RNA sequence: CGCCGUUAGUUGCCAGCGGUUCGGCCGGGCACUCUAACGGGACUGCCCGCGAAAGCGGGAGGAAGGAGGGGACGACGUCUGGUCAGCAUGGCCCUUACGGCCUGGGCGACACACGUGCUACAAUGCCCACUACAAAGCGAUGCCACCCGGCAACGGGGAGCUAAUCGCAAAAAGGUGGGCCCAGUUCGGAUUGGGGUCUGCAACCCGACCCCAUGAAGCCGGAAUCGCUAGUAAUCGCGGAUCAGCCAUGCC
């Protein structure tokens, strides 16, 4: 059904089915069974109405999820901008923020290879 | 009363001890296919019996540690026709022929500085 | 290393987290087995010697 | 490169340790060191002598120092002087009540470190390292043994390129453990940089 | 094997055929040395074979393997010019070899979402001439011979 | 109890530890519990053969340490006279605790 | 993630000297090599000198700035 | 795989312990 | 390392008896396994065939047969090979710095390119639960059983070990049950947000581990190209050196 703000798992198995929501997952889903009272097991078209909304009034009024939570860790980024921050410089440069090395492998956060020249003569190696 | 024979196989021992019975084998305690369960070997350490006329006519207990269980049975495999030997030393006749009282003495190799594995080398580049 | 590098022998070290060992023989301050105090070639220099007692050349 | 130590390799057999006890992990380490304070002293005042090994066995407090010189002259000193002095030179470092037993070296040029160092001596002199080398082998092989072997490094005749000198006598079969093949090296400090000297003496098989 | 000619090792029989020919495909079968694996899926394909037809396994097996070894292949050679394929016989021991790794890579291709109903099923496809496998020991014939043009270097 | 553990480096001179410390009440005096093996710890120290660089090469070496129990059963205190101010090698050791 | 438990560490070459300018005015520019030290509401409003291994610099410190280090916001290498 | 960290084996490559492999 | 023997029983067990809290737990044995010492065994010795002889081929007995398997072992010399930065050492050079002490930064930068690797792209698979079977090691400024607190890392208590006796220790693939349904997924675990634990005076630059959220590329890789002949490759985990901690996926 309709379980997180504007989002829809279905037909398969409950606890799956719960992290296609946005800050939800294994985890989250276990706990927010366990807790609700559901069968993890069951898919989803077997959810009474009634199990849905003990679920959604859960799931929703009890976690930052989906935008909510997307939207804010965006803010929670821009403050690292706002000021002076380090990981803010490396967030505005676009390399890793985990101290991570840059000269072989920052593939992920920087994007696919820009690939320059070399010199006049050198070891083409 | 009693029959006995060692056995080894990858610093693998079995105790094998035969004893007259109705061909109930126990492994440390416990029943021979509840040990070896599952494992499609097994049944191949009694070997050196259905090939001597035995199996049933004999009942044996047994003792066994270090290793793993195909070791363990290999190990078992030699014990008895040991304690098979203990018995009629005739039998030989029929049981050397097909291996048995041999011991496959290969051994895990030592591994070796400037190779990964002993003798997986290391790649390389440019030759 | 440099003469006035070897002092790991400074007893006080402010901290703990600065204190290194170095071999005690040559000084390197990069191979120093423990159990000997000596570093890597100092350790197979004296052994051939034979000036560390019980120490063969193994073989397995 | 190639190589290994003569000595180091027969360990096991034919020849044994120098220092001689037993320590555990949190002991080892300091009581080996002292070993070897006291075997760099005894080079530093016990040059003439003539020194081959300096034997060290220990029981707990007992240090023994058994030191093998040829001219146990010097080592005793006038009446048992030098002796008395070096015995509490010891024990100014190892506060651990020390023997220092004395056994002469019956022949010197039938120990490879001895010849090793008259070789080294002779030219550090200045001298004919072509030739001593070839009388260095000589004197060990009209000292018996079985074969004999000794080499000199390079900037052999204070020269430019630097070579390396040979000649050996008799067998030294220095790939068998059955051997007892003593082996010495000398440093020889000239006006121009060192020079190596390297002595090898074939004694007998079993 | 420049020096001596090495011989086929002697693979230890079966524990339930008491066939050679069978821990040969069962070795086969096997990856990263887990035999326990490949036996499980074997014997499980012996179970298939047993329900979608009355015959035993065995002569099912052995009916498919003999349908899949070819009796002539190619071998690039050269004196000059480029790689000509050259048509030769196939001696015994490497038709036996060809066929069970055939089979097991065909096996391996087909879309059946478990083993051993692979297996099965390609071992029985096989049987009844049909089902690629027969495919590369046809297309490997055909393929030779059809430079027979090639063929005078016998050996 | 009256332990008695021997560890030293070398098997040779840990004969010349068990035979004496036996030969002393073996026939003549109590009974002894027979020197035994107790097995042994060795540790591997494995420099590289150079200095600097050729990352490949290395040499093994090993520091055993060899181990006997004994334990003297039925303790006689003329034996223990005998036998703790009796000994001969250098590089042995001795634990004593009943 | 974070990592401190308790006992927040701010190095004390400082952590006086930035509270006793909080006993008159806050003085301009009051430098350290102390990169180290974590910011504490005591800190807020100052100017702090922190260096690089090579300058020191004008570090304005507001208020979004407390769980952090000095370090953070003093940067070392220089980039294309 | 051996890559998660919130799997067993994922912490048995780690050689660590946790939620997701408890010490006995 | 492989077979057998003698010596040795605070490791060993329905071998064989007694008790059982059924735990070798206890009395108790040293047979067996094992531990670590000393031996025996193997040499083409025996057999058939070819050979002038060495030797070659098969056969027997045997744990093993032609070098049974793996080490350690590197000839005269070669590359004016590497190392003045481990250490020596000739010469040359600096001597309020080319020496010395500090605090901080850098060796961890990133348009790019290569080497060696790790984890993958999955059903011969992933997950979870339960249940087996190792070897080699390390351990008191230590390893930490066990009991509590915590989702956990870990914190507070606390037994035994100076070690065949106590601990690290769980072996893991495997086996039994359950789940998943062909999907960028219950594959893969990069990246980033957040909260914590720990070691260290101190984790911003720049530590490891835990938990929550995130869940990128990757559907087996162009031209090229590497390793391995048998307990090998392949795969699965376990330990050690260095070391407060750790960037180890490295090494042994
Ligand atoms: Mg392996
Ligand atoms: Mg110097
Ligand atoms: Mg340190
Ligand atoms: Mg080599
Ligand atoms: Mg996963
Ligand atoms: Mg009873
Ligand atoms: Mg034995
Ligand atoms: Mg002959
Ligand atoms: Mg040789
Ligand atoms: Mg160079
Ligand atoms: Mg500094
Ligand atoms: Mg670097
Ligand atoms: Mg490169
Ligand atoms: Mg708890
Ligand atoms: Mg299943
Ligand atoms: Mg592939
Ligand atoms: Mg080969
Ligand atoms: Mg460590
Ligand atoms: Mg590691
Ligand atoms: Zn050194």
């Amino acid at each position: 059904a309709r379980i997180a703000g504007v989002e829809i798992p279905r037909n398969k198995r409950v606890d799956v089915a719960l992290t296609y929501i946005y800050g939800i997952g294994k985890a989250r889903a276990k706990e927010a069974l366990e807790k609700t009272g559901i069968n993890p097991a069951t898919r989803v078209k077997d959810l009474t109405e009634a199990e849905v909304v003990r679920l959604r009034e859960y799931v929703e009024n009890t976690w930052k999820l989906e935008g909510e939570l997307r939207a804010e860790v965006a803010a929670n980024i821009k403050r690292l901008m706002d000021i002076g921050c380090y990981r803010g410089l490396r967030h505005r440069r676009g390399l890793p923020v985990r101290g991570q090395r840059t000269r072989t492998n920052a593939r992920t956060r920087k994007g696919p290879r820009k690939t320059v020249a070399g010199k006049k003569k050198a070891p083409r190696k | 009363e009693q029959y006995y024979g060692t056995g080894r196989r990858k610093e693998a021992v079995a105790r094998v001890f035969l004893r007259p019975g109705n061909g109930k084998v126990t492994v440390n305690g416990q029943d021979f296919n509840e040990y070896f369960q599952g494992l499609v070997r097994a049944v191949a350490a009694l070997e050196p019996l259905r090939a001597v006329d035995a199996l049933g006519r004999f009942d044996a207990y047994i003792t066994v540690r270090g290793g793993g269980k195909s070791g363990q049975i290999d190990a078992i495999k030699l014990g008895i026709a040991r304690a098979l030997v203990q018995y009629n030393p005739d039998y030989r006749a029929k049981l050397k022929p097909l291996g048995f009282l041999t011991r496959d003495a290969r051994v895990v190799e030592r591994k070796k500085y400037g190779k990964h594995k002993a003798r997986r080398a290391p790649q390389y580049s440019k030759r | 290393a440099r003469k006035a590098l070897i002092e790991k022998a400074k007893r006080t070290p402010k901290f703990k987290v600065r204190a290194y060992t170095r071999c005690v023989r040559c000084g390197r301050a990069r191979s120093v087995y423990r159990f000997f105090g000596l570093c890597r070639i100092c350790l197979r220099e004296l052994a051939h010697k034979g000036q560390l007692p019980g120490v063969r050349k193994a073989s397995w | 490169g190639n190589k290994i130590h003569p000595i180091g390799f027969r360990l096991g057999i034919t020849r044994d340790w120098e220092s001689r006890w037993y320590a555990g992990k949190k002991q080892y380490r300091h009581l080996l060191l002292e070993d070897q304070r006291i075997r760099g002293l005894l080079e530093k005042e016990l040059y003439s002598a003539g020194l081959a090994r300096v034997d060290i066995e220990r029981a707990a407090d007992n240090v023994a120092v058994t030191v093998h010189v040829a001219k146990p002259g010097v080592v005793i000193g006038r009446g048992g002087e030098r002796i008395r002095v070096l015995r509490e030179e010891l024990a100014k470092l190892t506060g651990k009540n020390v023997a220092l037993n004395v056994q002469e070296v019956q022949n010197p040029n039938l120990s490879a470190p001895l010849v090793a160092q008259r070789v080294a001596e002779q030219i550090e002199r200045r001298f004919a390292v072509r030739r001593a080398i070839k009388q260095a082998v000589q004197r060990v092989m009209e000292s018996g043994a079985k074969g004999a072997k000794v080499i000199v490094s390079g900037r052999i005749g204070g020269a430019e390129q630097a070579r390396t000198e040979w000649a050996a006598q008799g067998r030294v079969p220095l790939h068998t453990l059955r051997a007892n093949i003593d082996y010495g090296f000398a440093l020889a400090r000239t006006t121009y940089g060192v020079l190596g000297v390297k002595a090898y003496i074939f004694l007998g098989e079993v | 094997a420049r020096r001596r000619r090495a011989e086929v090792r002697q693979l230890q029989p079966d524990l339930v055929y008491g066939d050679v020919l069978v821990t040969a495909f069962i070795n086969k079968i096997m990856r990263d040395g887990k035999k326990n694996l490949a036996a499980r899926i074997f014997y499980d394909a012996c179970k298939i074979i047993q329900e979608k037809t009355g015959q035993e396994p065995l002569k099912v097996f052995k009916q498919a393997v003999e349908n899949v070894k070819p009796r002539m292949e190619v071998r690039s050679r050269r004196v000059g010019g480029a790689n000509y394929q050259v048509p030769m016989e196939v001696s015994p021991r490497r038709q036996q070899s060809l066929a069970l790794r055939w089979l097991v890579q065909a096996a391996n291709q087909r879309p059946e979402r478990r083993a051993a109903v692979r297996i099965a099923h390609e071992l029985m496809d096989a049987a009844e001439g049909k089902g690629g496998a027969v495919k590369k020991k046809e297309d490997v014939e055909r393929m030779a011979e059809a430079n027979r043009a090639y063929a005078h270097y016998r050996w | 109890k009256i332990r008695i553990k021997l560890r030293g480096f070398d098997h040779k001179t840990l004969d010349a530890s068990a035979q004496k410390i036996v030969e002393a009440a073996r026939r003549s005096g109590a009974q002894v519990s027979g020197p035994i093996p107790l097995p042994t710890r060795v540790r591997r120290f494995t420099v590289i053969r150079g200095p600097f660089k050729h990352k490949d090469s290395r040499e093994h070496f090993e520091l055993r340490t060899h181990n006997r129990l004994v334990d003297i059963i039925n303790p006689n205190r003329k034996t223990i006279e005998q036998l703790m101010t009796l000994d001969l090698p250098t590089g042995v050791e001795i634990e004593i605790k009943t | 993630p974070r990592s401190l438990k308790k006992g927040v560490f701010v190095d004390d070459h400082l952590l006086e000297k930035v509270l006793e300018l909080n006993a008159k005015g806050e003085k301009r520019l009051i430098k350290t090599w102390s990169r180290r030290s974590t910011i504490v509401p005591e800190m807020v409003g100052h100017t702090i000198a922190v260096y690089n291994g090579k300058q020191h610099v004008p570090v304005y410190i507001t208020e979004n700035m407390v769980g952090h280090k000095l370090g953070e916001f003093a940067p070392t290498r220089t980039y294309r | 795989g051996k890559g998660d960290r919130r799997t067993r084996r994922g912490k048995i490559w780690r050689g660590t312990y946790g939620k997701y492999r408890p010490r006995k």
